[PDB]
């Protein structure tokens, strides 16, 4: 595996197998340079115009992450209708996760 | 013509009848047929049970499809039931196409 093969496939389906379905979403995304690499103090405070009840104090860092965690991520508008005209219910199992050709 | 399948052997007809049970006939020998009977009718039980083979959609469509489906808003009776008097009707023909494939 070099500069010249890629390393991993396009993968978007959904299997209806019985009791069970699969889905499987594939994207592509961008990953910015965040911070200029430095962690740094956030905060807000009543000092400022900020009432009492929206002070805080945190960090923010130089990274990203990734968040699957709506449904549309995970099912077409057909494959929504499938599962919500036919069935009372159902509940999440297993999952996959991959990261592939990367370029810089 | 009017939809359906055609077989050059359908299912086969079922013919049924009461068996005739004669009245009192006379006493001395006459040869005419005997045109006296008791009246009878008959009821029962019937069964029938048919298996059918279904072919699964298989589509890519990304969008919603169209469905047949029951009116959400409030009525004076539910459709495909009974009413107050205890008759069953049903309200509308329904057909058997929704789905979409391509041509
Ligand atoms: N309902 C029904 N019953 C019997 N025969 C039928 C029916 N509909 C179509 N056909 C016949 C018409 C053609 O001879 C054949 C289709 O050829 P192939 O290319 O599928 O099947």
């Amino acid at each position: 595996d070099g500069v010249g093969s890629s390393s991993g496939n396009w993968h978007c389906d959904s299997t209806w197998l019985g009791d069970r379905v699969i889905t499987t979403s594939t994207r592509t995304w961008a990953l910015p340079t965040y911070n200029n690499h430095l962690y740094k103090q956030i905060s807000n405070g009543t000092s400022g115009g900020a009432t009492n009840d929206n002070t805080y104090f945190g960090y923010s860092t130089p990274w990203g992450y990734f968040d699957f965690n709506r449904f549309h991520c995970h099912f077409s508008p057909r494959d929504w209708q499938r599962l919500i005209n036919n069935n009372w219910g159902f509940r999440p199992k297993r999952l996959s996760f991959k990261l592939f050709n990367i370029q810089v | 013509l009017m939809g359906g399948f055609g077989l050059k052997h359908p299912p086969p007809q079922i013919l049924i009848k009461n068996t005739p049970v004669p009245a009192d006939p006379r006493s001395t020998f006459n040869g005419d047929k005997l045109n006296s009977f008791i009246t009878q009718y008959s009821t029962g039980q019937v069964s029938v049970e048919i298996e059918w083979e279904l072919q699964k959609e298989n589509s890519k469509r990304w969008n919603p499809e169209i469905q047949y489906t029951s009116n959400y808003y409030k009525s004076t009776s539910v459709d495909f039931a009974v009413n107050t008097e205890g008759v069953y009707s049903e309200p509308r023909p329904i057909g058997t196409r929704y789905l979409t494939r391509n041509l």
